[PDB]
């Protein structure tokens, strides 16, 4: 466990070459891929409650969403798609291989809904600061350009859970739990002391 | 060589005619030829292989043409790989399918015997005269070709298929072509689907709306486009007609398309649809094509989203047609996407609701074949690599159903395959390492894995597969839209509205239904529902009601009313007016009808199930009923028989097969190797028969098949192409035989519950009840039956007008009443209606049969009253005899029920009355031979007292014996089992009763060539009947352990299903002749005991279903007296003036033994086993003690009788304190019927009579007796035996009773006791003592029971042609297995092995046995008599008798139960030895050696002396001291103090006295030392320091001597019982000894530190030097025992301490030189041959390196050391002793060398670490401490050997 930006920038130096692409819009949303994928594995760290089961997420389907893309980003950069409905198969198909239940669905959903457009210089999510105009700039090679300037807006306490858009409580209930595992797992040791 | 040539006597013959092959290969054939030509014309005589060898020439002719024929043979199969690298398709083919092809390549047509193997949807090749016009798809549909392809032969099989390959897909591509060059102008699909393949107008048809639509998404258009879809589709749906079944079919692809292409219509009509980017239409799949391209398989695009593909065109007709879902779209889409990225699938759902009709659909819609594969089973995947040769150089498809589910080769090798498979696939290799072969790839080729819900979901596939593969979670088909859409399909007006109401019919039903586990309402399921409502409709079903009409028609049927009204409205609440009215007149009027002939009430539910029995009859091919046969089951089955044959006009031609009698082969066929033969088996003659002459003749006969069995996969899955539905053989020898229409299987059972719903469901399926059969129905056929009596003698006249008087007591009879209260009744197995009224009614007919001749010759008045007492005494019996005589007792109170006799108090009840011939009849008073047995045949078996009952028993067994009934007693061996059966089967040898033995192993076939052996056969028409091998005798086999057979792998009862075939069936469908076999005169009956019991089998109820039974159970006080005394009776006749002990000497017996087994239970031991023939055997032993005296006086009478008791009973028994018991209430009993003799003497003495002496009657003084062995011993024990134990009192009397044994015959015993604790060493005694062979085995786990046969035989010659004295011993560590078991277990019980020595071994005794009758001056060549001389002879010399210990796994009954062998075997627990004879041994040990040394006065103090020996000299308290020692050394079960051998301190003791020599040497040799100071020191007088130490040495061990012997005591315990003994017991001593074994008075030293006490340190030193680890104490003593133990010390070493140890020991010596030689062990022998030092080799453990037998020979050989030393075992002296040095701590050591075996350990632990840390710490600073301390050690022993 490391986190989320560390997932995100480490994620674009792994994925350095796909903004090669002269697609400058397509980077653009290369970088949005990235955030979107660090802030899933960061949900399913906290399965079964921020995420209902350790679904493998990987790099693989993050480069088969920049294919599925590429599929609609011929004209995706403009209003001839309708990248809403692109985000929902992104999601179902390229993420969605063996995912189970509807909740996680709609989990999911949530996120790209507060992640992906097809145009590019919009905010995205201001909470990580994202309003920007990076256009023909690299996810690697010009990651500081926008995106690594992007400060520390992550609480100690909270990842926070609403970039994940999930409750404190919830972090709390596990909290609870956390005591009854830790205190019934001495009670063995504690047999003799 | 011939073997090749066999291949080539069909091959090389073939195509050294066929010129055709390769001119290369031909010539080839021919320089066979130029040899071979002698190979087969020389060998046209001499033609196998040997014969082949020795021909004219051989010299050359297999050299030159074995060169060129395994050239050939080689280069053939390379030959066809080249065509099968020329021909791809050809990998689908076997080589030998080549060979056909080749040889046949001209002929073309022939070719195409393959031609699946060689193809996709292709039914048939359409030509004619040697030319292709067309082809014909597997769906009907015809492509016509557009060339005619010539089948010239020049052209090969490879081009010719080649050739079609283009032809196909190019008649394919135009005709295409042509046809959307019409429709592309809206010209009607209807004109070019006639002229051609649906398919690829389906494309066009796709096409054509997909480009229309486009200008309802320009948004111009919207209903033009959707009403002209549905203009198009309303055409169609006209069109859509049955007049062409295949084109209907076309049909209903295009509009499901059509809708699809509606529906999305519909919305992006009725709704704002942001035009071609709203997924509405956007992720529809569409299609576009053109004519333009250079490749013609591009001709049409398919896509959705962005994603774009290119059909593949392969020729597939029109093979699908799946209903399409959103989701199942989607689902497509996303196995596109895996097309993409080249990764193969992972498919998650169940195949029905999806999965491989969905991944089949979608291959389809791509247009290219996949081969779909069946993973989950036993296939050789090197075949699959073959066929993926073909397949990836192909392009073809491939997908796994069930993948994961493989073993670990096949899944490893297509892992490291597949690997490759996905990898080239990425990599786009061209050729791939397939099988290490660089195999040609067509880029098309796709892996598909599919899984139903997987294992818990788990992702089963290994990573190393895994990564390149794609998830595809399957969630659920779209029911109710899939149902729907095909409704609409279906022409079903009503369509929505079925739908929406199917859903929920089941829905509901689903929901508040029980648990019908054997049903479920899955997407088949519906699917099922409709394809039966499909018809209903074409039967004018009326809508809703059709639906409501099939859901009648199915399911219900096979659910119970467990649901009944539950499912009436969960179905109803969805549509209530429901159903149509069945009308099947003329088919119930033949059904009915066929009920009113059989005789059945024709009930409401009988009628209703055979009604929908009959819906399944003509829908179904195959039904299973759930049921009971002869009650409904059967009787259904019975009627559809006749209405069927009636209603069809069709006689129904029946085939019933009991499945599991017959093997698949039996049925089916097999072959002969020798002229190359395929055999015809039953079912598939028929089948064949069925073409040939059944319909060949009867062409529309109706024709069936049953299958009478449970289920379970093995028998099941067999019969899948016919049984299934398909109803065509076809075998895989190529014997397709289409099997008619009329052809129907029927499948009985009562369970069904075993395997998988997947396949249970596919047949028709009636939840049957019993209740169908009214006791009324039950009642007519009842009455009907009288019509079917009897006998040929009886004409029925009478027996019809006493039917007629006895029809009136069915008229509401008390039984209605009593029937009830018979069910009330306590009974083992289940009781039911039709077998009490079968049994009733079978003896009450052949109570008449005697009607007949004795009452038919007299009135009807004699017929009438004897009928009336003899029937209800016959029903009565029938409902009760069966049980216990108690609750018979209370079963016969019944009678108050009957009006007439009724009166539960009658006396002399009905049954105690007994019927005579003359009408007269009389209570049956006891005649129970009064004066009888007097002398001589008192020991003659059948001499067994009959008794009131036992003729009872007999009066109605003869009337059953006239009914050709097999009773099956159910009692005990030893309760009357043999008695009574003899004394039944003595009193007609009209019956030929046969003994079949019922052994866990016996088998049906061992029955069969008993019948062969005494049957033969009859055939008064051609019918088959089974006669004895002579007539008028009735042959009554019979049946012993009926509940002690084993069972299969599903516990059915194999032997009683032949049995029952037998029986049941009456007879066999021969399978070697094709014929069924019924029987003459052959009768049998049974026996058992209570299936209760441990072992016992759960018996099959449909066996007993008709079956008779009889209680047998314990006799009582008075009739062991009226029995047992007569007994007794005949032993009185020889001694008059004694004779008087009559009666109270039985009675005495009778009582003692009521108490003696209430006194003794199993709950006590397990075999605490009793029966009155101890009673006999009291009788047996007491007869013959007579026969040897002169008087028999009442002292003299209750000595030897009260001695014997004790033998027959206490002998058997553990417990000795309960043993103590019996003998008072032996001596009680006899004190109260004989006390005015010496009991004193006689019951508290274990006195023995005289054996050495003749008997006489006389005791012998044991001690005299002794006297007598202590001299006779000494010459049987020729210095042979080699075991020192002290004959106790016990030991002799041990020896009187083997010995008796010994003389007597039928020498049948079990000894329980202890191993080798003279138990064995007894028995090798008395054979040097009587002079017998005896029978001893050797076995090493190499051996089996045919070794054993061997034995047998070689026994049974040995005794009778050999003529030898023998006896036969048997060693429980031999018990090679159960069958083994089994051959001695019949031996002993008929005393015979059946047929063991049949065949040859029968023939050869013929011959030597007249030979020996020659010389015998016999006249038997009758070979019955002679071989019962054969066997008598084997009797008196075999006797066999087994010891066993109890320290394994064998049942803890010390036998493996065998109640046939508890009623036989002698038994004598041995057990363990006593601690009062123990300790005389050990007197007579100490009084060989001068343990009295004066210094020692009574020396132990510490402790323990309590209840000894008045201790007063050393040989007093060392003894003394021992046993207590040893006594509380060991005491509280850690390893066993209830069992345990004494030998661990025996010979403690035994060293003890080496030391009481050594030690005082020790000492003595020190007094003459420090005598030897003093000499000159005496008078040297300078020092007086000097002088006065040696003084005081001599003062120290004047009292230390004495002191150490109480030290020395506690030492012996390391060797004693220290070394394995824990805590528990060791510490019962410990350190309790040196606490206890005081009180004897010298001091104990607290100090007990043996290790140095007992030996010179140095010697561990030298091994601390050689790496010892000092560590443990006893750790480190192991050393010592490497260097002292006698008792191998087992080096146990997975610590491996001993081979550093024995290394470092071995240091400059060489491993093994004195003794040398090999004997039976080189593998050690020559591993050791070297010189010095060595132990059984470094972890070699004895399983590698030594045989089993060592044993034996370790111990001692003669057949290695001489005796002209003496010596036995071999010189392998200490250095290199060769002690196993073994890291296995289970090591093969049996129950006796447990005992006899030092173990030792080797490993560290816990309870050191503790001080090695203190170690550490201690010493890392006060080292310097040891230092000085050990070196001052040193020096002191300096300084001791300077003194």
């Amino acid at each position: 466990i490391p986190g989320i930006l560390d997932t995100v920038k480490d994620l674009w130096g792994s994925q350095f070459f796909t903004g090669k692409i002269s697609g400058v819009w397509s980077v653009y949303c290369t970088f949005l891929l990235s955030w979107f994928h660090a802030l899933i594995t960061a949900r399913t760290r906290l399965v079964p409650h921020g995420f209902s089961k350790k679904y493998y997420f990987n790099d693989c389907d993050f480069q088969f969403a920049s294919v599925y893309l590429e599929n609609v980003l011929a004209t995706n950069s403009t209003n001839n798609i309708p990248w809403a409905q692109v985000r929902d198969h992104i999601a179902t198909i390229v993420y969605g291989g063996k995912i189970d239940e509807e909740k996680d669905l709609e989990v999911v959903a949530k996120l790209c809904a507060h992640v992906f457009c097809g145009s590019d210089n919009l905010q995205i999510v201001p909470g990580v600061r994202i309003p920007q105009p990076l256009l023909q700039q690299s996810e690697e090679e010009e990651r500081a350009r926008l995106t690594a300037i992007l400060s520390n807006t992550i609480e100690p306490a909270d990842s926070l859970s609403s970039w994940l858009q999930l409750p404190r409580e919830s972090i709390l209930d596990y909290e609870r739990l956390q005591a009854k595992e830790v205190a019934s797992s001495t009670e063995q040791l504690l047999q003799e002391m | 060589v011939q073997f090749y040539w066999l291949d080539l006597y069909g091959i090389l013959g073939e195509n050294l005619d066929i010129q055709n092959f390769l001119p290369l290969e031909t010539s080839k054939f021919k320089s066979l030829t130029s040899e071979y030509k002698m190979i087969t014309t020389r060998a046209f005589q001499l033609d196998t292989t040997i014969e082949v060898i020795h021909i004219p020439n051989f010299d050359t002719t297999l050299k030159l043409t074995i060169d060129s024929l395994k050239m050939i043979k080689s280069s053939l199969s390379t030959f066809l790989e080249r065509q099968r690298r020329q021909f791809p398709r050809f990998y689908f083919l076997g080589n030998d399918d080549l060979l056909k092809i080749i040889g046949s390549g001209k002929h073309h047509d022939q070719v195409s015997k393959f031609m699946k193997k060689m193809f996709g949807s292709i039914e048939s090749i359409i030509f004619f005269e040697d030319s292709i016009t067309g082809v014909r798809s597997v769906e009907g549909e015809v492509l016509n070709l557009n060339e005619k392809i010539e089948l010239k032969d020049s052209i090969q099989a490879q081009e010719w298929l080649n050739i079609l390959d283009t032809e196909i897909k190019l008649s394919v591509f135009t005709q295409f072509r042509d046809c959307l060059g019409q429709l592309k102008d809206g010209t009607d699909i209807e004109v070019v689907v006639s002229k051609y393949i649906f398919q690829a107008i389906l494309l066009s048809a796709q096409v054509m709306w997909t480009e229309l639509v486009e200008k309802c998404l320009q948004t111009n258009e919207f209903s033009k486009y959707w009403k002209e879809v549905d203009m198009k589709i309303k055409g169609l749906l006209d069109k859509l007609n049955k007049s062409s079944d295949n084109v209907k079919k076309k049909i209903e692809a295009l509009l499901v398309e059509y809708l699809h292409f509606n529906n999305v219509i519909g919305q992006l009509k009725n709704c704002s649809t942001k035009e071609e980017a709203r997924l509405l239409w956007a992720k529809v799949q569409k299609f576009y094509q053109k004519n333009d391209t250079l490749d013609d398989l591009n001709s049409v695009f398919i896509s959705q989203s962005g994603y774009l593909l290119q059909y593949k065109f392969e020729y597939i007709g029109i093979p699908e047609r799946l209903i399409y879902t959103p989701l199942l779209l989607v689902g497509f889409a996303t196995l596109t996407d895996s097309l993409h990225q080249k990764y193969g699938g992972c498919f998650f759902g169940p195949a029905g609701t999806g999965k491989t009709e969905t991944v089949k659909a979608f291959g389809q819609n791509l247009g290219r074949v996949v081969v779909v594969f069946n993973c989950d089973d036993s296939f050789d995947y090197q075949v699959l690599s073959r066929l993926l040769v073909g397949i990836t150089q192909i392009g073809a498809w491939g997908c796994f159903d069930e993948f994961n589910r493989l073993d670990e080769k096949v899944l490893s090798a297509v892992s490291a395959n597949i690997q490759q498979i996905q990898n080239g696939l990425q990599v786009g290799k061209s050729h791939i390492t397939l099988l290490e072969e660089e195999t040609p790839l067509s880029p098309h080729t796709a892996v598909f894995i599919t899984l139903n819900p997987g294992y818990n979901g788990r992702s089963e596939l290994p990573e190393n597969l895994k990564k390149s593969f794609r998830e595809f979670s399957m969630k659920s088909p779209q029911s109710g839209t899939i149902a729907e859409m095909i409704l609409q399909i279906m022409g079903f007006e009503d369509s929505k509205s079925l739908a929406s109401k199917i859903v929920h019919f089941l829905e509901l039903l689903s929901s508040k239904c029980s648990s019908m586990n054997h049903y479920h309402f899955g997407l088949r399921t519906l699917k099922g529902v409709l394809r039966n409502c499909s018809p209903l409709v074409s039967e004018f079903g009326e809508g809703e009601k059709t639906v409501v009409e099939s859901l009648k028609r199915v399911i219900l049927p096979s659910l119970g009313d467990t649901d009944e009204l539950v499912f009436k409205d969960e179905l109803s609440k969805i549509f209530d007016s429901a159903g149509t009215p069945l009308n099947s007149k003329a088919i119930v009027q033949c059904l009915k009808d066929a009920g009113q002939r059989s005789g059945f009430s024709m009930s409401e539910e009988f009628l209703k199930k055979c009604m929908q029995f009959y819906y399944m009859q003509k829908t179904q091919q195959a039904l299973i009923l759930v049921g009971k046969a002869g009650c409904g089951k059967t009787a259904t089955w019975k009627t559809v028989i006749d209405a069927m044959a009636i209603f069809d006009g069709h006689a129904n031609v029946v085939y019933v097969i009991d499945t599991k009698v017959l093997t698949k082969e039996s049925l089916y066929g097999s072959m002969l190797k020798a002229t190359l033969e395929w055999r015809d088996g039953l079912f598939t003659s028929i089948l064949r028969r069925v073409n040939d002459d059944i319909t060949g003749t009867f062409k529309n006969s109706r024709i069936w098949v049953v299958f009478d069995s449970d289920l379970d996969p093995e028998y099941v899955e067999a019969m899948n192409s016919v049984l299934d539905d398909n109803k065509i053989l076809t075998l895989p020898n190529g014997e397709r035989l289409p099997i008619p229409p009329n052809f129907r299987i029927l499948f009985e059972t009562d369970n069904l519950d075993h395997t998988t719903p997947a396949t249970i469901t596919r047949c028709g399926l009636l939840w049957f009840s019993t209740d169908v059969c009214s006791i009324s129905s039950k009642i007519d056929h009842l009455l009907n039956k009288s019509y079917e009596a009897l006998d040929n003698k009886l004409s029925m006249f009478e027996l019809d007008k006493l039917k007629d008087l006895i029809s009136d007591s069915f008229d509401m009879a008390s039984l209605t009443n009593i029937f009830t209260c018979s069910n009330d009744l306590v009974h083992i197995l289940g009781v039911r209606t039709f077998n009490k009224l079968e049994t009733a009614v079978q003896l009450a007919v052949h109570l008449i049969s005697s009607y007949r001749q004795w009452f038919q010759n007299l009135d009807d008045k004699s017929l009438k009253d004897v009928i009336t007492l003899l029937i209800k005494r016959s029903l009565l019996y029938a409902l009760a005899g069966d049980s216990t005589g108690e609750s018979q007792r209370a079963f016969i109170q019944t009678i108050n029920t009957y009006f007439g006799h009724d009166s539960q108090e009658l006396s002399d009840y009905s049954t105690i009355v007994i019927a005579n011939d003359k009408l007269s009849f009389s209570s049956f008073c006891s005649e129970i031979p009064s004066v009888s047995l007097e002398a001589h045949e008192v020991m003659r078996p059948d001499i067994v007292i009959p008794t009131i009952d036992t003729i009872k028993h007999e009066k109605i067994f003869y009337d059953l014996l006239n009914s050709k009934r097999g009773i099956i007693l159910c009692g005990p061996p030893g309760s009357g089992k043999t008695m009574i059966m003899n004394n039944a089967l003595r009193n007609s040898s009209l019956y030929d009763v046969v003994g079949i033995n019922f052994s866990k192993d016996t088998t049906t076939e061992h029955i069969l060539s008993a019948l062969h052996r005494h049957t033969n056969y009859v055939t008064t028409s051609k019918g088959l009947t089974l006669l004895p091998k002579s007539d008028i005798k009735n042959l009554v086999l019979f049946c012993d352990e009926i509940n002690l057979p084993k069972l299969d792998k599903y516990g059915s009862q194999n032997v009683v299903l032949f049995l029952r075939q037998l029986m049941e069936k009456q007879g066999f469908w021969k399978t070697p002749e094709n014929k069924w076999v019924t029987i003459e005169r052959i009768h049998i009956v049974g026996a058992c005991n209570p299936p209760t019991d441990p072992g016992r089998i759960p018996m099959s109820e449909r066996f007993t279903r008709h079956a008779a039974i009889l209680y047998l159970g314990y006799p009582s006080g008075k009739s062991l007296s009226q029995i047992y005394e007569i007994y007794y009776k005949a032993i009185f006749k020889l001694v008059p003036e004694f004779r008087s002990y009559t009666e109270p000497f039985a009675r005495a017996s009778v009582h003692l033994y009521n108490e003696c087994k209430a006194r003794y239970s199993t709950g006590l031991q397990s075999h605490y086993l009793f029966s009155p023939r101890e009673l006999t055997r009291l009788v047996r032993g007491v007869y013959t003690a007579i026969n040897t005296g002169p008087r028999q006086t009442l002292r003299s009478l209750i000595r030897l009788w009260a001695y014997e008791a004790w033998r027959i009973f206490a002998d058997r028994l553990v417990g000795v304190k309960e043993k103590n018991s019996f003998e008072q209430l032996l001596y009680e009993t006899v004190d109260k019927y004989l006390p005015n003799q010496d009991l004193g003497n006689i019951s508290s003495t274990s006195l023995l009579f005289s054996g050495l002496l003749s008997l006489d009657f006389k005791e012998v003084n044991k001690t005299d007796l002794v006297n007598f062995i202590e001299e006779r011993f000494k010459t049987f024990c020729d210095e042979e035996l080699e075991v020192p134990m002290v004959i106790h009192e016990s030991m002799v009397d041990h020896i009187l009773r083997i010995d008796r044994a010994l003389k007597q015959v039928q020498g049948h015993m079990m000894l329980i006791g202890a191993s080798r604790t003279g138990k064995t060493i007894l028995t090798r005694f008395v054979a040097w003592l009587n002079g017998l062979k005896i029978v001893q085995p050797k076995i090493h786990r190499h051996s089996n029971l045919s070794d054993f046969d061997m034995i047998l035989k070689k026994a049974i010659s040995d005794c009778s042609l050999k003529e030898s004295r023998t006896c036969l011993i048997i060693d429980e560590s031999n018990i090679l297995e159960t069958a083994f078991l089994e051959r001695m277990n019949t031996l002993l019980a008929n005393a015979d092995i059946p047929d063991l020595f049949q065949g040859e071994e029968y023939d050869k005794l013929l011959n030597n046995l007249r030979n020996k009758t020659r010389s015998l001056g016999l006249l038997l060549d009758t070979e019955q008599e002679l071989y019962d001389w054969f066997v008598g002879e084997i009797a008196k010399n075999l006797h066999v008798v087994f010891t066993i210990c109890d320290p394994t796994n064998n049942k803890s009954s010390a036998m493996i139960s065998s109640p046939a062998l508890f009623n036989r075997c002698i038994i004598n627990w041995m057990g363990d030895w006593d601690t009062k004879t123990m300790s005389q041994v050990a007197n007579n040990m100490v009084d060989v050696v001068p343990m009295e040394f004066t210094d020692f006065i009574v020396p132990e103090v510490n402790k323990e002396l309590v209840f000894t020996e008045p201790i007063q000299t050393i040989r007093d308290a060392v003894v003394n001291i021992l046993i207590h020692f040893d006594r509380n050394f060991y005491q509280k079960m850690k390893v066993g103090v209830n069992p345990r051998s004494p030998g661990y301190f025996i010979d403690g003791l035994r060293a003890l006295v080496k030391l009481v020599t050594a030690k005082y040497q020790d000492l003595q040799e020190n007094q003459r030392f420090v005598n030897v100071g003093l000499e000159k020191l005496n008078e040297s007088v300078s020092l007086t320091f000097e002088k006065e130490r040696w003084l005081n040495t001599t003062k120290q061990f004047s009292k230390t001597s004495q002191e150490l012997i109480g030290n020395c005591i506690i030492s012996s315990i390391y060797e004693t019982y220290f070394g394995h003994l824990n805590e528990r017991e060791r510490g019962d001593m410990l350190v309790i000894l040196k606490r206890l074994l005081g009180k004897f008075a010298v001091k104990y030293d607290v100090n007990y530190r043996f290790i140095d006490y007992l030996v010179t340190l140095d010697e561990k030193m030298k091994w601390l030097e050689c790496g010892l680890d000092k560590n443990d104490y006893f750790l480190e003593n192991m050393s010592i025992v490497m260097n002292s133990q006698d008792a191998v010390p087992f080096l146990l070493d997975p610590s491996s301490h001993m081979i550093t140890v024995i290394s470092n020991y071995y240091g400059n010596k060489t491993v093994l030189l004195s003794f040398l030689e090999e004997g039976f062990v080189k593998r050690l022998e020559n591993a050791v041959r070297f010189g010095s030092v060595v132990i059984i080799q470094d972890g070699e453990f004895f399983d590698p390196i030594i045989s089993r037998l060592i044993s034996r020979e370790f111990n001692h050989a003669g057949n290695r050391v001489t005796v002209e030393i003496g010596d036995h075992e071999v010189d392998v002296s200490g250095d290199f002793k060769l002690f196993i040095h073994s890291c296995d701590p289970s090591g093969d050591i049996p129950i006796f060398l447990r005992s006899r075996v030092r173990l030792v350990h080797f490993v560290t632990n816990k309870e050191s670490i503790e001080t090695r840390i203190f170690d550490i710490t201690l010493t890392e600073e006060n080292a310097e401490m040891q230092r000085k301390r050990e070196d001052l050690i040193k020096l002191n022993t300096e300084y001791r050997l300077k003194l």
